[PDB]
This record gives structure tokens, C-alpha cells and sequence, in this order.
RNA sequence: CGAUGGUAGGAUAGUGGCCUACCAUGGUUUCAACGGGUAACGGGGAAUAAGGGUUCGAUUCCGGAGAGGGAGCCUGAGAAACGGCUACCACAUCCAAGGAAGGCAGCAGGCGCGCAAAUUACCCAAUCCUAAUUCAGGGAGGUAGUGACAAUAAAUAACGAUACAGGGCCCAUUCGGGUCUUGUAAUUGGAAUGAGUACAAUGUAAAUACCUUAACGAGGAACAAUUGGAGGGCAAGUCUGGUGCCAGCAGCCGCGGUAAUUCCAGCUCCAAUAGCGUAUAUUAAAGUUGUUGCAGUUAAAAAGCUCGUAGUUGAACUUUGGGCCCGGUUGG
């Protein structure tokens, strides 16, 4: 009989049993208590300026080996800090520092057996100039 | 304030990007008539399935049934009047096998070619381009005119073109304006 | 490394040719004539 | 309750805000001010 | 709000008007006078969105203050004066005579008339009642209230109004199968006539009115008019005559004639 | 300290616990009352769509609320009004120190914040509203500047000659006798044209631009298309160069330990042509929310056991058959 009800007059049941256990749908539970405010570092936004402390140098452990540049930096709305990634100056030669700097993230989910490690951000611009513009080389870093 | 003006977009890629079957036969379109990009080609499978649509379901009401009957014979009279239903086909099941290059053999680039004007299909392209074809009076330069069926008759040179008519262009008077002067010194 | 801002427009290789015209050049160089290596298919190939 | 921006906003920006007042507002129009304009 | 509202913006006006909905941003609004706010037709797209006179604002105006335009005998100034139905338009620089009646479509037609059908109205009755010093009145829709009338009218009647002297000739009852016009709703601007008339006690009375070509429908009381004995009118009625068409017999009947 | 009802007054434009007197003890609730959250103004509507549905609606129309935060009233047909007044609260401006003034969630413009959003321009010509009125007024509204927010139309090349190739149909004798198709020959010729510029005219409230048009305007090698990829999913390379210059390495399986069928570059190909390139939300894919429509032993998952609320669901039966006759549109 289906383990269900039925019958005509029935469809009080159907509807509160349904709302009840819609609570295992893993990202419906997500944004009704509304957890994108007070855990994400972002608070539910594209992108994010920060200004970087220091630079850093983390490695991936199993299978893979290599030597993978990351950055430090504290956001301006919120005052916490993540750890972003700096794609392939792999010359090892762009340490910046005390400088503006605009994160995203990736689009995310991974592989770490190769212990890819754990971040979760990128840069996509520095100093008002693009990365891409510096690396093809159709900018330089403006100072005076 | 004011009201708002209303806008429609007109055409729609495909699901699936990379599969080979179809990448051919789009091609073979664009080299038959000389189309631009396949943009153009997705802009008239778009419109075929809408009239696809139209004709679905007044198949499933009744025969003998008002609306079948008043949107019907309407749906069918304008495709003949383009030219596209054959006047024998005139009858509504016989849409649901139209296909999608009978409605590209309707264009101006393909009917200037057809009745004699131009050498080949990139030559009505930029025939038609630099104002030299006028169906009626009207210089047209729009390469998916659709021509009417009536007026299939019309279409000849331009009473301003070189071709069809007066002076020639800033290259032939600059020829002359390089010679004629130029034979006494 | 920057744009050149004199560009005024009033008063290694040769090149390809741009638009409808390319459409035409691809429908020959597939369509009009034939390349195999023994009846199984390797086409724009590698150079042996 | 949600006057917490209230707490945080008006104790990020009150001496950052504040370095560079008196540089600018020196020049009160009757009898503080003297600004020298070339041609 | 605090007061009353004196803008009407373009999407919000009435729809039997055929304003453009690009020309601008706010509609004419009507003023208070003797017919409702949504149905009836200013002196302002009368002269320039049907006759074609006026080609803007000022131009009316520079014809209004001329005193030629009247209505009912009576000369009217205002921009947005409000005529409504069976009203009388008498220009006199072209000497013609105009009458507000309903189209079938649902619109507000342009019907020339004589120099003698334009010197009475009809109009219905809306209530009848005892006036003060004991003298009894009567008021019609368009709202002139007449005092003394014969005691045989009731309400729902039809009075016919000489426009000379604001008075009273002669006047039709309300029964079974008479000519009826039909001025809201859906079924508007059919005539046709009665059939019979049931009542609902504290409710909404209908009547069943059957055509010429003998199909019937049903409306509600009010939104009926009288205006004759069956095949004989009091008034000039406009082509068609109030016969619903289908649009089948609409589409070949314009393919025919189109031999122009 | 009115919560639910009865009787009589007060007050209001007027009904009514709206308020005041005396009395009665009521009213709401598992068919979810009362309380908590809302990064919640409501609807017409919007995106996706076999069918059923899931997710949005601050925002051109109609309805409500507000004018730094609460309260109070004047004039009036109409306001508890803020481009009206008066108090306290938070602010902040000028000062001859006696005092006096103030509210951009109207329009342009600010130094603030953040991933995040245009000119302190011209006019009442149109649309419409107001006034003692045809004439005056209107940042309401119209016209331009700034605008790769979105949507429609479509330039960046088309024709010949010989030439040398092949295929090619055929004259084939065998040649070439025709028909072709390309291929290429910094091999050669002449025609077409608007991007741009600019007399006039037209547009317009005046102008600017689009439609029309004198003179000018190309071999185009320069009047020069760009973003992303070339083990697999998924269209496209058996190509040469690094001492691993300039190595984790590309959503996920993975490729590096020299010379790599993926990194870094050159060449040649592929895809879209104005890139949908990357990021974050949501919809289809998803029969992974299941009314249509899932899962019972060993894979996540049947409560220790029987009595029993509300809720859901509950056997069969009581006028059938027969006869005559008119009048519909369909196959005919």
C-alpha cells in the first residue's frame, strides 16, 4: 500500500511530512537557517579586497611533491584573515606586500591525496592592475 | 516615469557543443548559401519550432472545432504565401515535415542567384550589401529578405547602381580622370 | 606594452581573410578534396 | 540585538577620520583664510 | 493619500479610449460632471483622436474659447467637459449634429445625425421619489432631476427630453419583448429584446434578451436600456445595428467586400 | 492596568469596550492557539519548462507606509502635513559673544562605505496638471552628454586571364576534342563600395545624430579580429626547441624525477565571433524530495511488546425494463 496515504481528504499529511524531512536536501538546509552570514569568511559575495601580510610557501605532500605560492591577507568588511593562491609565477619572483589585493574563489570541490593543500581563494587582481595584464606584460605595477 | 518597451530574443544554441554528426551539416549550410556564422543558422531553427509548436496541439483538439479551424487555415495561408508550403500540401499535417532549408531558399541572397544576376552566392552577398538590387522600387540590402511570392518577378537592377543604370563609380571616373586628361601629357 | 594614443582616423605572416570569406575557406579544405593515411583517419596530421 | 554595526562602525573609523580634519578646515571664510591662486 | 488625486497616468486609462501608449506619460482625466469617471469620453479625444480637427492640446483650446462647440444646447469651455452617453455635440461652423452611442465592439462611435433629431434625449430612470413641500421628482442618469411627471413612470422606465426647455413628451414602460440597448459589460452595445426577467431578493436581477437573428443571452438589470417597441427605435442607430458577429463570418465577409 | 457579553451615559462625521459606571464569567486551542526567526512591504507579474512542478518579485501600473527618532496641534471641504509650526532626544552651522538659525528616501553634485551604480547641461515645442485664467508657472515631464545592463539588423572582400598541376566527364588516336573542379603561380588586368571627411538641404523649441547628396575617400601588406583550448570526459598534433631560463601543472582521474603524444615557447590545426573567458547564487539534468514517481533480508533505513487519542480509511441492498411518436446533423 506504499507506506503513504491514500484517500482524498488526506492531503494534510502530505504536505507537513514532506517539509519535515526536507531537511536532509544538503543545501536547502543551508540557506534557510541562513549560514552564509555567520560562517563564510565572504558573507555571500563574489569577490572581496583584503590587504596582504605576508607571503607564504606551502607544499603538497603525498604522491604529488612541488612548491606551491600562497599569500596571506585580512579582508577590509570583516577584519579575519584567509590564505589566498597566486596562479604560476613559478620563477619564484613575485613577493608584493602591504598592498591591495582583490580574491574570488575557485570553483569549488578537490582532490588533496596528493595534498593539494587546504585553501579555498585565488587573486584575480592587484594594486588596481590585473594579474593576467602583468604576466602577458600589457601593464606594470603603478607607483611613482 | 514611462511604459516599457518590450524586446524578444531570436535565436538558441544547443545542449550538447562538441559532438561531430552535427558540426558538419551546419557547415555544409554555410558553404551552400554563404552564411556568416552558425548564429544564422540557429536563427531559423528557432522560428521553424515555434510553427513546429503551433501546429502540435491544434492537431490534438477536435476537427470541426473553431479555434482549428480559424487559427488553421490562417497558419497555413501565410507559409504559402511566402512560398514555403507547396500549394498541393494544403493541409496541416503536412507542416509537421517542414524542414529548415526550405525556408533559406527564400532569402534574397538565394533568389538573386537563382534568376540570373550574379556568377555565384558570394556574389549576390555583395551585390546586395553595396545597394545595387531593388525588388518594387526599394533598394534593399538585407540578405534574408524572404521574398513574397508575387513578387518573386520584380526584382531587377537599381534605377541608380552602375550596373542597371547611371554613371559609373570613383573608380572608372578616376580612371578617366587618369587617362583622358593624360593623352596630351 | 601599452596602446599607442595617436590613432587618428579623419581627413611574419600574410594574413587570413576575415569573416563570411573564412566560412568559404573551410568548406574546401574539408569538402572539396581528401586527406587520409591508408583509409583510417588521422586528418591534420602530424608530420611523418 | 543588530546595533552591532553601530558598535563597530563608530568605534572602525574615529581617529583614522580624524588625522586629517584641521589641514583642511583651517581656511574658515571671515578672517582664517588666505588661499594664493596664480595665472 | 490626503485629498483627492488629479493625475491619471497612461497605462491606468481606460482602454476604450485607444490612447498610444508611447505619446506620453499621463492620460486626460476627466472632470466631475453628470457621467462616470470610466464611462465617458472628454471634449479632448473626441476632437482630436476621432474627428481629426485638433492635432494638439493648444489647438483645442483655440477652438473651445471660439464658443463654437456646445452640448445640449449649451455652450461648454471646459478641456476635459465630461459627454457620456446619448449626449448631443452640435458644432455650427459645419453644421452638423453629432450623438454619443456605443459601436459593437465596445467603443465610443462617430454618428452623424439631422437638424431635428437633435433637439431631444432620451434617458433612463433611476429613482422617483418625494421631494420637499410634498412636490415628487425624478432623476435620470445623466442626473437632471425634473419635478412633477405623470405617476404611471417607475423607476427603470424610459422619460424621452426635449433639450429647449428641459422638459418631458412622452415616456416607455419596462416589460416583455420591447427594444432594449445593452450599455456594460460584455455583451456591449447589443439590441435586441426581452425575453422575461427573473428576480433575486436582495441581489442582482437578470433579464434574458434574445437577438434578431434569435440568439440570446443574459445580463444584469442595470446595464440595460430601453429605448423602443419591438422593429421601431426612437433613434438613429449606427451600422449593424447591434449584431454580434462572429469572427469566422467577420474574416470572409471583409473578403468578399474587399472588391472595393 | 477591558480580556468576552448585558444595561445606561460620555465622546465622534457616524456604528462599536472607543472610553467611563455598575453587574455577569466568559472568549482562543493538536483541523497547531500563544510565543520565537525573517539578510519579509503585498499583488499584476519574472526565469526555467513532456506533464506535474522548483525558485524569484527593492524596481515604469494599482494599494499601503514614511520624511533624523518619538509625541503634540494650528489653518482648512480635506493633513495629526514635515520644500507648515511647537517641545524634549541625537546632531551639527554663523557670531562684534548679547544672540540667531537649521532637515536632499525631489533634481544635479558631496569628501563616507563597499564586489557594486552617470552631467552642479538646454527648454516648456509635445504629454498632462494648477491658477482670478487662451497669455503666467512647472528638475512633473521632455531633449542631449556619460553608458560592451540587456535585446534586433550585419563590414572585415567579390569577379577575370594566362600559368602550372592534378582530378574530372568525355575526343581519346594516345594527342586533348569538350565540360569541369580546385590547386597554387610576392603571374597580370580592370570594375564595385562605405567606414571616415564635408558645400547644401532636411530634421529640431534651438541644435547634435539617423534618412537623402556636390567634391574626397583602398590592392586592402596597414582601412591588418579577438578571446580560450589541441591525452580522457569533449571538436582539434606521432611537430621540433629547456639540462629539468620561466618545474604540481590546470573543475574531477591525473601528467613531473632529463629527451614529457598536458608545464614553458615556435609552427600548424579546432571551437565559438563580438569571448559566456573566470567567481557567486538559482533552474533543468534529479525517479538524488518521489501527488504523478524512489528506497523493504545481506548495501543508509520497520521503533522491545501488546491494549488505545485526535487524524486518515471503512461490505451489499430500495425504478429497472417494455411500447409508440416527433424532431437534430452526419455516412449517404
Amino acid at each position: 500500500g506504499k507506506g503513504k496515504p491514500r484517500g482524498l481528504n488526506s492531503a494534510r499529511k502530505l504536505r507537513v511530512h514532506r517539509r519535515n524531512n526536507r531537511w536532509a536536501e544538503n543545501n536547502y538546509k543551508k540557506r534557510l537557517l541562513g549560514t552564509a552570514f555567520k560562517s563564510s569568511p565572504f558573507g555571500g559575495s563574489s569577490h572581496a579586497k583584503g590587504i596582504v601580510l605576508e607571503k607564504l610557501g606551502i607544499e603538497s605532500k603525498q604522491p604529488n611533491s612541488a612548491i606551491r605560492k600562497c599569500v596571506r591577507v585580512q579582508l577590509i568588511k570583516n577584519g579575519k584573515k584567509v590564505t589566498a593562491f597566486v596562479p604560476n609565477d613559478g620563477c619564484l619572483n613575485f613577493v608584493d606586500e602591504n598592498d591591495e589585493v582583490l580574491l574570488a574563489g575557485f570553483g569549488r570541490k578537490g582532490k588533496a591525496k596528493g595534498d593539494i593543500p587546504g585553501v579555498r581563494f585565488k587573486v584575480v587582481k592587484v594594486s588596481g592592475v590585473s594579474l593576467l595584464a602583468l604576466w602577458k606584460e600589457k601593464k606594470e605595477k603603478p607607483r611613482s | 516615469p514611462r511604459a516599457p518597451r518590450t524586446y524578444s530574443k531570436t535565436y538558441s544554441t544547443p545542449k550538447r557543443p562538441y559532438e561531430s554528426s552535427r558540426l558538419d551539416a551546419e557547415l555544409k549550410l554555410a558553404g551552400e548559401f554563404g552564411l556568416k556564422n552558425k548564429k544564422e543558422i540557429y536563427r531559423i531553427s528557432f522560428q521553424l519550432s515555434k510553427i513546429r509548436r503551433a501546429a502540435r496541439d491544434l492537431l490534438t483538439r477536435d476537427e470541426k472545432d473553431p479555434k482549428r479551424l480559424f487559427e488553421g487555415n490562417a497558419l497555413i495561408r501565410r507559409l504559402v504565401r511566402v512560398g514555403v508550403l507547396s500549394e498541393d500540401k494544403k493541409k496541416l499535417d503536412y507542416v509537421l515535415a517542414l524542414k529548415v532549408e526550405d525556408f533559406l531558399e527564400r532569402r534574397l541572397q538565394t533568389q538573386v542567384y537563382k534568376l540570373g544576376l550574379a556568377k555565384s552566392v558570394h556574389h549576390a552577398r555583395v551585390l546586395i550589401t553595396q545597394r545595387h538590387i531593388a525588388v518594387g522600387k526599394q533598394i534593399v540590402n538585407i540578405p534574408s529578405f524572404m521574398v513574397r511570392l508575387d513578387s518573386e518577378k520584380h526584382i531587377d537592377f537599381a534605377p541608380t547602381s552602375p550596373f542597371g543604370g547611371a554613371r559609373p563609380g570613383r573608380v572608372a571616373r578616376r580612371n578617366a580622370a587618369r587617362k583622358a586628361e593624360a593623352s596630351g601629357e | 606594452m601599452a596602446k599607442v594614443h595617436g590613432s587618428l582616423a579623419r581627413a611574419e605572416k600574410p594574413k587570413k581573410p576575415k569573416g563570411r570569406a573564412y566560412k568559404r575557406l573551410l568548406y574546401t579544405r574539408r569538402f572539396v578534396n581528401v586527406t587520409l593515411v591508408n583509409g583510417k583517419r588521422r586528418m591534420n596530421p602530424g608530420p611523418s | 540585538s543588530k546595533l552591532q554595526r553601530k558598535n563597530k562602525a563608530k568605534q572602525l573609523r574615529a581617529q583614522r577620520i580624524l588625522d586629517s580634519i584641521e589641514n583642511r578646515k583651517l581656511f574658515e571664510g571671515k578672517n582664517g583664510a588666505a588661499k594664493i591662486i596664480t595665472i | 493619500a490626503r485629498g483627492p488625486k488629479k493625475h491619471l497616468k497612461r497605462l491606468a486609462a481606460p482602454h476604450h479610449w485607444l490612447l498610444d501608449k508611447l505619446s506620453g506619460c499621463y492620460a486626460p482625466r476627466p472632470s466631475a460632471g453628470p457621467h462616470k469617471l470610466r464611462e465617458s469620453l472628454p471634449l479632448i479625444v473626441f476632437l482630436r483622436n476621432r474627428l481629426k480637427y485638433a492635432l494638439n492640446g493648444r489647438e483645442v483650446k483655440a477652438i473651445l474659447m471660439q464658443r463654437h462647440v456646445k452640448v445640449d444646447g449649451k455652450v461648454r469651455t471646459d478641456t476635459t467637459y465630461p459627454a457620456g452617453f446619448m449626449d448631443v455635440i452640435t458644432l455650427d461652423a459645419t453644421n452638423e449634429n453629432f450623438r454619443l452611442v456605443y459601436d459593437v465592439k465596445g467603443r465610443f462611435a462617430v454618428h452623424r445625425i439631422t437638424d431635428e433629431e437633435a433637439s431631444y434625449k432620451l434617458g433612463k430612470v433611476k429613482k422617483v421619489q418625494l421631494g420637499k413641500k410634498g412636490v415628487p421628482y425624478v432623476v435620470t442618469h445623466d442626473g437632471r432631476t425634473i419635478r412633477y411627471p405623470d405617476p404611471n413612470i417607475k423607476v427603470n422606465d424610459t422619460v424621452k427630453i426635449d433639450l429647449a426647455s428641459g422638459k418631458i413628451t412622452d415616456f416607455i414602460k419596462f416589460d416583455a419583448g420591447k427594444l432594449v440597448y445593452v450599455t456594460g459589460g460584455r455583451n456591449l452595445g447589443r439590441i435586441g429584446t426581452i425575453v422575461h426577467k427573473e428576480r433575486h431578493d436582495g441581489g442582482f436581477d437578470l433579464v434574458h434578451i434574445k437577438d434578431s437573428l434569435d440568439n440570446t443571452f443574459v445580463t444584469r438589470l442595470n446595464n440595460v436600456f430601453v429605448i423602443g417597441e419591438q422593429g421601431k427605435p426612437y433613434i438613429s442607430l449606427p451600422k449593424g445595428k447591434g449584431i454580434k458577429l462572429s469572427i469566422a463570418e467577420e474574416r470572409d465577409r471583409r473578403r468578399a467586400q474587399q472588391g472595393l
